[PDB]
C-alpha cells in the first residue's frame, strides 16, 4: 500500500476539500469523529482506504490532508465544523490576511511568509508514509492564494519529492460565479508556473457545474455548497481506485500513463452522468447505454467544448453501480456507429473500463438523488484547447492596454512575466493544434 | 471489438475494450528570482519614501 | 431589441441581411468584438466558434456550421464520399473521382479528365475527376450550363431548398420559370420531375451524411448556414454534383427574396419580433 | 479587518457624523454605545467600525471647535471617544494652504497620536477611509496632508476618502476652484479609492427629484448618509464574498491615477421597488451623484450593491439585461467588468435598496468643470495674496493645473480605446 497526499489551497480548494473528505466518509464508513466500525484492524493497516486515512492507536483515522488558506475564515469553518475532530489542528493552516485576488501577493509578497511552514507540516505527513506516491492539489485558477501560492508550491514539491507524482483538480473561472477582474491573469500566470510541475491536471469549469445544476437539478441559483457536493462526486469517481480494491488507475502514475502520452498535453476532460435532482418526485433509472451516450454529450463534460471537433488521445471509463462489461462493450459498440470518436493515428482507438460495484454515495439530504450505476469519462481531447483560447482572448483585451498590471509589479512582479506567460499558453495552443487538425 | 486484460474482483471489474490499433529548476534558482522580486518591492518602496521625504522639505520651505 | 455583429464586411448576402435585420427597428448591430451579441455574421476563416455560447444571459446564433468545410472542401468532399457508408463509393451522381494519395488506384482504362482539362495523365505541381463529355445542350447555341441551388440549414436542422434556383451557361443567368417552359416544349417533361427529384435527393444525402458531425441541437450555441449547391445536368437527363460552395453569393434579382427567407426562417425562428423554401 | 475612518474639517465632521448616526442604526448600536439588536448579522463584522459597549474607530479632526461641539451636542454625539476628538482654535479661512501648509502643520502631529492609537489595537488593519470636502481649508488642505502622512507611516495599507467637490450651485467662497485642484493633486497620488460627491448633483436631485425647493445642507447630507450606507454595506456585513478596501481596489481600479468612482443610489416610501426599478434607477443620470453623465464616456469598472430580500435570479436577469443594451457604454477589453452583491438587510426605512459604484471615464466632465473654474482666476491671479501670504509660490498652482489636465488627458484616452 502507497499513500497519498491531498492538498488543498485557497477557499476553493478548501470548500471543494470538505465537500470530498465529507463524501470519502461516507462512501467509507468513516464518522465524522474518526472511528470506523468496520475497520477490524485497530490502529493500522495497508488497506486500499489506508491511502488516504492514517490510523491512530485509539483507531482515529486521520485524512492523509493539509489544508492551506493565506487568510482564516474560511479554513476556521473546518476548525469548528462537524468534523472538526477529523483533522490534527496542525494540517489545517491558516494566516492573517489573504492576496486580494492577486497572483504576485499570493506568489511573491505573502507567498514567501509561509511557503516554509507548509513545507514543514507536508513533510511531517509524509514521514507518516511507508511509500508515498505523490499529492492531489486543489485550488481555483483564479484567486490569489489559489493560483499563487499552489504554483509556488508546486515549485518546492518538485525540488523536495522530484521522484512523486503531482496531480491537480482546478477550479477554471466563469463570470456567473466569478469573484475578480483579473482571475484570466491569474489563471494563465499560474498555468506557466506550474505546468512542468503537474503530471495530471483535471479542470473543472465553474461555468458547466454551474449550469449542470440548474439544468439537471432545477436549481435556480446554484450555490458554492450545490457546485462543490457535484464536484465533490466527480473527484469522487477519479479518485475512487486509489481507494478501493481494483486494477484500472490503482496508483498516480497509472493516470499519466493512461492519460498522458504527451507531458504538456495534459488536461484530461471529465464527463460525468447521471446527474439527477433528489426531489424528482418520479424518476426512472437510466441504463448502462443510457448513462454512457451521455459521456458524448457536452451538457454533462466538466468544461464546455466540442470533442467532435478535435482528436482523442485516451479514454477511460469509470463506472460505480449495476454495471457488468457486457452492458459496456454493448453500449460502446453501439455508441461508435453513432457519434464522431476519432482518435490520433499513433494511438489505439478503444476505452479502459473500470467498473466499482458500489453505487455512488450521497449526502443525505443533498440534492443529488440516488441512482443505480454512474459513470465518469475521462478521455484526452485536443478540444479541450477551447478554454484555453477563450482564457488567453480574455487576458489578450486587458494586457493589451496594461490594466491592472500595476497591482502585479507593485508586488515586484515584471511585465516580462506576463508575456512569458503568456507566451508559453501560446506554445500550448500550438501544441494542441499539432495534436489535434 | 476485442476485450483484454479482464481483471475481477469483490468490488468490481476492469478491462480494456479495443476498437482498432495505432497507425527542474534548482531550490536557488528559485531563491534567487523571489528575492529579485523583493528587491523590486523595497526599491520601489524606498522611492516612495524620498519622494515623500521631498514633500516633507517643501512643507517646510512654505 | 436584439444584437449582432458584422465580421465578413464584403459578404453580399449578410451585408444585406444586416440591413434588413436594422430596418426593423428590433436589431443593433455592435462593433466586430464585443462578445455581448446574440448574432454573429462571422468571418469566413478561422470563425472563433470555440468563444461562443459562454455569455451568461445571451442565446447566441451563428451563420456557419462548425465542421461544414468537410462538404465544401474539393478533398474533403470526394474523401466524405469514398468513405463515409452512407454515400458508398460510387452513389451514383458524383462523377468519379480522385485526391497532393490514390495515384496507383487511379482503373485509368472515353478516358478524358480534369482542379482546386486534358485527355492525357499531372505537371500542374488538387482532385481529379471525370470530365463530362456528354452535357446537355440548351438550344439554340448548343450551350453548356450548371445549376445553382441555394440551401438554408436552419438551427434545427430542417433543410430549407430556395424554390428560385439560377442557371448560369440569355440574360447569362436563365431561370427556371424560363428553363422549366424550355424543357416542356423540348423534350416533353418538367423541370421537377426530370432533374429537382435528383437535387433534393443529392442535397439530402449529403448534408444527412454529416449531420452527426456538425448538428448544434445540444449545444450552448446554435447554428444556421447559406450552401451552394452546383449541379451538372448531363443529356439523359441525369443529374450530377460538381461542389458545394460554403459562402454563396445570390443571383441579382433573388437577393431580396432570399435575404428576406433567412431573416424569416434562421434568425426569427431563434429571436421573434414584435413559403419560399422547399422542406426537404 | 479594522478600518479607522477620520472626518476632517465642517463638511467632513457634517456627514461623517450622520453615517455613524446610519450605520449605528443599522448595526443596533444605541446613542450610548449599547447594542440592541436582533440579529447577529448585525455584530458578525462589527468590528470593521467598532471597537468593543462598542466605540466607532473614529478621529474627528477641525482646526475650528464650532463643528465638533455641534457632533457632540447632537443625536449620537457621546458615541465618540472623547479623546478622539482633535481640533485647535482659529480655523484655516476657506484656505487651502493654511490646513496644509501653516495652521494645520501645527496640529497634524498629534492627530497621528490618535491614527496610531487607534492603529496599534487593530488585529489586521485594512486601512483608513476620510470624509471631507474639497473645497474648504481644513477638510481639503489638512486633510490631504493628513492623507501624506498616513501614506508615510502606513505605506501598505489601503487609503479611501469620501470627497465632497465644490459647485456654485451650493458654494461658500469664489476660491473654491483653487482649494479643490490643489486637492486633487494630492488624492490622484496618496489614495487607493475616492468616491466624488459633488454638491452640484445633491443640489439637483433634492431639488428636481426629491421636490425640495429650499435643500438644506441636512438635505444633501441625508443623501450622502445613504450612500455612504450603502457602499459600505459589503464591508460591514457577511457576504459569499470577502469584501474589504484592498479587493475594491484592486477590482475597480484598472491604472493608479483613475481610481475616481460615480456612486449612485435608489430609490431616492409605502410600495417597495421591484428590482426591475432598482437596476434601472440605479444607473441613470438622475440617481448619481458626481453630476456626470455617464452616456457621455465608458465604464472601466462597475459595483452594484443590492439590499434586501428578493430574486436574485431576478437581480442577475436584470444586471445582465442593462449590460447588453448600454454595451456602448462598457469598455471591451475589461471582460466581465460589472460586479454584483446582495446583502437581506435592508437600510432603515426601505424594503428594497441599490447602491451603485461606477468608475466611469465620465468623470472627466468634473475635473474639467473645476480646472475652467480654476483657470478663470489663475489666469488674472486672482484672490492668490490668500495663499502667497502663507509662503505659496504661483509655480505649485501650475502644478497642479497641469496635474489635472493630465488627469483629464488620461480618461479621455481609455474612452476612445
Ligand atoms: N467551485 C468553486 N469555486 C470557487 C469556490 N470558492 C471560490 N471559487 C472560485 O474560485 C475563484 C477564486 O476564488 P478563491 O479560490 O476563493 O480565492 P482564494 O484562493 O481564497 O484567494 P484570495 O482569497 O485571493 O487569497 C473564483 O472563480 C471563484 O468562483 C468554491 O467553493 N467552489
Ligand atoms: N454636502 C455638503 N457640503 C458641505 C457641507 N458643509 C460644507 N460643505 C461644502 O464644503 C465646502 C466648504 O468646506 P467646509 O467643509 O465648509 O470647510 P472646512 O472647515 O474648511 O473644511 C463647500 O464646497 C461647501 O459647499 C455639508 O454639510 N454638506
Ligand atoms: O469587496 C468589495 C466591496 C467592498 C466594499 C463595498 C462594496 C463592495 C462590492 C462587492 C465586491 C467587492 C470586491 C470585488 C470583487 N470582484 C469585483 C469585481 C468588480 Br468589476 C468590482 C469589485 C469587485
Ligand atoms: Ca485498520
Ligand atoms: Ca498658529
Ligand atoms: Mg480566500
Ligand atoms: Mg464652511
Amino acid at each position: 500500500m502507497r499513500e497519498c497526499i491531498s492538498i488543498h489551497v485557497g477557499q476553493a480548494g478548501v470548500q471543494i476539500g470538505n465537500a470530498c473528505w465529507e463524501l470519502y466518509c461516507l462512501e467509507h464508513g468513516i464518522q465524522p469523529d474518526g472511528q470506523m466500525p468496520s475497520d477490524k484492524t485497530i490502529g493500522g493497516g495497508d488497506d486500499s482506504f489506508n491511502t488516504f486515512f492514517s490510523e491512530t492507536g485509539a483507531g482515529k483515522h486521520v485524512p492523509r490532508a493539509v489544508f492551506v488558506d493565506l487568510e482564516p475564515t474560511v479554513i476556521d469553518e473546518v476548525r469548528t465544523g462537524t468534523y472538526r475532530q477529523l483533522f490534527h489542528p496542525e494540517q489545517l493552516i491558516t494566516g492573517k490576511e489573504d492576496a486580494a485576488n492577486n497572483y504576485a501577493r499570493g506568489h511573491y509578497t505573502i507567498g514567501k511568509e509561509i511557503i516554509d511552514l507548509v513545507l514543514d507540516r507536508i513533510r511531517k505527513l509524509a514521514d507518516q508514509c511507508t511509500g508515498l506516491q505523490g499529492f492531489l492539489v486543489f485550488h481555483s485558477f483564479g484567486g490569489g492564494t489559489g493560483s499563487g501560492f499552489t504554483s509556488l508550491l508546486m515549485e518546492r514539491l518538485s525540488v523536495d519529492y522530484g521522484k512523486k507524482s503531482k496531480l491537480e483538480f482546478s477550479i477554471y473561472p466563469a463570470p456567473q460565479v466569478s469573484t475578480a477582474v483579473v482571475e484570466p491573469y491569474n489563471s494563465i500566470l499560474t498555468t506557466h508556473t506550474t505546468l512542468e510541475h503537474s503530471d495530471c491536471a483535471f479542470m473543472v469549469d465553474n461555468e458547466a457545474i454551474y449550469d449542470i445544476c440548474r439544468r439537471n437539478l432545477d436549481i435556480e441559483r446554484p450555490t458554492y455548497t450545490n457546485l462543490n457536493r457535484l464536484i465533490s462526486q466527480i473527484v469522487s469517481s477519479i479518485t475512487a481506485s486509489l481507494r478501493f480494491d481494483g486494477a484500472l488507475n490503482v496508483d498516480l502514475t497509472e493516470f499519466q500513463t493512461n492519460l498522458v502520452p504527451y507531458p504538456r498535453i495534459h488536461f484530461p476532460l471529465a464527463t460525468y452522468a447521471p446527474v439527477i435532482s433528489a426531489e424528482k418526485a418520479y424518476h426512472e433509472q437510466l441504463s448502462v447505454a443510457e448513462i454512457t451516450n451521455a459521456c458524448f454529450e457536452p451538457a454533462n463534460q466538466m468544461v464546455k467544448c466540442d470533442p467532435r471537433h478535435g482528436k482523442y488521445m485516451a479514454c477511460c471509463l469509470l463506472y460505480r453501480g449495476d454495471v457488468v462489461p457486457k452492458d459496456v462493450n454493448a453500449a460502446i459498440a453501439t455508441i461508435k456507429t453513432k457519434r464522431s470518436i476519432q482518435f490520433v493515428d499513433w494511438c489505439p482507438t478503444g476505452f479502459k473500463v473500470g467498473i466499482n460495484y458500489q453505487p455512488p454515495t450521497v449526502v443525505p439530504g443533498g440534492d443529488l438523488a440516488k441512482v443505480q450505476r454512474a459513470v465518469c469519462m475521462l478521455s484526452n481531447t485536443t478540444a479541450i484547447a477551447e478554454a484555453w483560447a477563450r482564457l488567453d482572448h480574455k487576458f489578450d483585451l486587458m494586457y493589451a492596454k496594461r490594466a491592472f498590471v500595476h497591482w502585479y509589479v507593485g508586488e515586484g512582479m515584471e511585465e516580462g512575466e506576463f508575456s512569458e506567460a503568456r507566451e508559453d499558453m501560446a506554445a500550448l495552443e500550438k501544441d494542441y493544434e499539432e495534436v489535434g487538425v | 471489438m476485442e476485450v483484454i486484460e479482464l481483471n475481477k474482483c469483490t468490488s468490481g471489474q476492469s478491462f480494456e475494450v479495443i476498437l482498432k490499433p495505432p497507425s527542474d529548476p534548482s531550490l536557488e534558482e528559485i531563491q534567487k528570482k523571489l528575492e529579485a522580486a523583493e528587491e523590486r518591492r523595497k526599491y520601489q518602496e524606498a522611492e516612495l519614501l524620498k519622494h515623500l521625504a521631498e514633500k516633507r522639505e517643501h512643507e517646510r520651505e512654505v | 431589441m436584439y444584437t449582432f455583429v458584422v465580421r465578413d464586411e464584403n459578404s453580399s448576402v449578410y451585408a444585406e441581411v444586416s440591413r434588413l435585420l436594422l430596418a426593423t427597428g428590433q436589431w443593433k448591430r455592435l462593433r466586430k468584438d464585443n462578445p455581448r451579441f446574440n448574432l454573429m455574421l462571422g468571418e469566413r476563416n478561422r470563425l472563433p466558434f470555440g468563444r461562443l455560447g459562454h455569455e451568461p444571459g445571451l442565446v447566441q446564433l451563428v451563420n456557419y456550421y462548425r465542421g461544414a468545410d468537410k462538404l465544401c472542401r474539393k478533398a474533403s468532399l470526394v474523401k466524405l464520399i469514398k468513405t463515409s457508408p452512407e454515400l458508398s463509393e460510387s452513389c451514383t451522381w458524383f462523377p468519379e473521382s480522385y485526391v497532393y494519395d490514390e495515384r496507383e488506384v487511379f482503373a485509368y482504362n472515353g478516358n478524358v479528365w480534369i482542379k482546386s482539362i486534358s485527355s492525357e495523365a499531372l505537371d500542374f505541381i488538387h482532385v481529379i475527376q471525370k470530365y463530362l463529355e456528354k452535357p446537355l445542350l440548351l438550344e439554340p447555341g448548343h450551350r453548356k450550363f450548371d445549376i445553382r441551388s441555394w440551401v438554408l440549414v436552419d438551427h434545427l436542422y430542417n433543410i430549407y431548398l430556395y424554390r428560385e434556383g439560377v442557371l448560369r451557361t440569355e440574360e447569362n443567368e436563365m431561370f427556371f420559370e424560363e428553363f422549366n417552359q424550355y424543357l416542356m416544349d423540348a423534350l416533353n417533361t418538367t423541370l421537377e420531375n426530370s432533374i429537382l427529384l435528383q437535387i433534393k435527393h443529392i442535397i439530402r444525402s449529403c448534408l444527412m451524411c454529416i449531420e452527426p458531425a456538425i448538428s448544434t441541437k445540444h449545444l450552448h450555441y446554435q447554428s444556421f448556414q447559406l450552401f451552394g449547391f452546383d449541379f451538372m445536368v448531363d443529356e439523359e437527363l441525369k443529374v450530377w454534383l460538381i461542389e458545394v460552395n460554403g459562402a454563396p453569393a445570390c443571383a441579382q434579382k433573388l437577393y431580396a427574396e432570399l435575404c428576406q427567407g433567412i431573416v424569416d426562417v434562421a434568425i426569427s425562428s431563434v429571436f421573434p419580433l414584435a413559403s419560399i423554401f422547399i422542406k426537404l | 479587518r479594522e478600518i479607522v475612518h477620520i472626518q476632517a474639517g465642517q463638511c467632513g465632521n457634517q456627514i461623517g457624523a450622520k453615517f455613524w448616526e446610519v450605520i449605528s442604526d443599522e448595526h443596533g448600536i444605541d446613542p450610548t454605545g449599547s447594542y440592541h439588536g436582533d440579529s447577529d448579522l448585525q455584530l458578525e463584522r462589527i468590528n470593521v467600525y467598532y471597537n468593543e459597549k462598542y466605540v466607532p474607530r473614529a478621529i474627528l479632526v477641525d482646526l475650528e471647535p464650532g463643528t465638533m461641539d455641534s457632533v457632540r451636542s447632537g443625536p449620537f454625539g457621546q458615541i465618540f471617544r472623547p479623546d478622539n476628538f482633535v481640533f485647535g482654535q482659529s480655523g484655516a479661512g476657506n484656505n487651502w494652504a493654511k490646513g496644509h501648509y501653516t495652521e494645520g502643520a501645527e496640529l497634524v502631529d498629534s492627530v497621528l497620536d490618535v491614527v496610531r492609537k487607534e492603529s496599534e489595537s487593530c488585529d489586521c488593519l485594512q486601512g483608513f477611509q476620510l470624509t471631507h470636502s474639497l473645497g474648504g481649508g481644513t477638510g481639503s488642505g489638512m486633510g490631504t496632508l493628513l492623507i501624506s502622512k498616513i501614506r508615510e507611516e502606513y505605506p501598505d495599507r489601503i487609503m479611501n476618502t469620501f470627497s465632497v467637490m465644490p459647485s456654485p450651485k451650493v458654494s461658500d467662497t469664489v476660491v473654491e476652484p483653487y482649494n479643490a485642484t490643489l486637492s486633487v493633486h494630492q488624492l490622484v497620488e496618496n489614495t487607493d479609492e475616492t468616491y466624488c460627491i459633488d454638491n452640484e448633483a445633491l443640489y439637483d436631485i433634492c431639488f428636481r427629484t426629491l421636490k425640495l425647493t429650499t435643500p438644506t445642507y441636512g438635505d444633501l447630507n441625508h443623501l450622502v448618509s445613504a450612500t455612504m450606507s450603502g457602499v459600505t454595506t459589503c464591508l460591514r456585513f457577511p457576504g459569499q464574498l470577502n469584501a474589504d478596501l484592498r479587493k475594491l481596489a484592486v477590482n475597480m481600479v484598472p491604472f493608479p491615477r483613475l481610481h475616481f468612482f460615480m456612486p449612485g443610489f435608489a430609490p431616492l416610501q409605502y410600495r417597495a421597488l421591484t428590482v426591475p426599478e432598482l437596476t434601472q434607477q440605479m444607473f441613470d443620470s438622475k440617481n448619481m451623484m458626481a453630476a456626470c453623465d455617464p452616456r457621455h464616456g465608458r465604464y472601466l469598472t462597475v459595483a452594484a450593491i443590492f439590499r434586501g430580500r428578493m430574486s436574485m435570479k431576478e437581480v442577475d436577469e436584470q444586471m445582465l439585461n442593462v449590460q447588453n443594451k448600454n454595451s456602448s457604454y462598457f469598455v471591451e477589453w475589461i471582460p466581465n467588468n460589472v460586479k454584483t452583491a446582495v446583502c437581506d438587510i435592508p437600510p432603515r426605512g426601505l424594503k428594497m435598496s441599490a447602491t451603485f459604484i461606477g468608475n466611469s471615464t465620465a468623470i472627466q466632465e468634473l475635473f474639467k468643470r473645476i480646472s475652467e473654474q480654476f483657470t478663470a482666476m489663475f489666469r488674472r491671479k486672482a484672490f492668490l495674496h490668500w495663499y502667497t501670504g502663507e509662503g505659496m509660490d504661483e509655480m505649485e498652482f501650475t502644478e497642479a493645473e497641469s496635474n489635472m489636465n493630465d488627469l483629464v488627458s488620461e480618461y479621455q484616452q481609455y474612452q476612445d480605446a
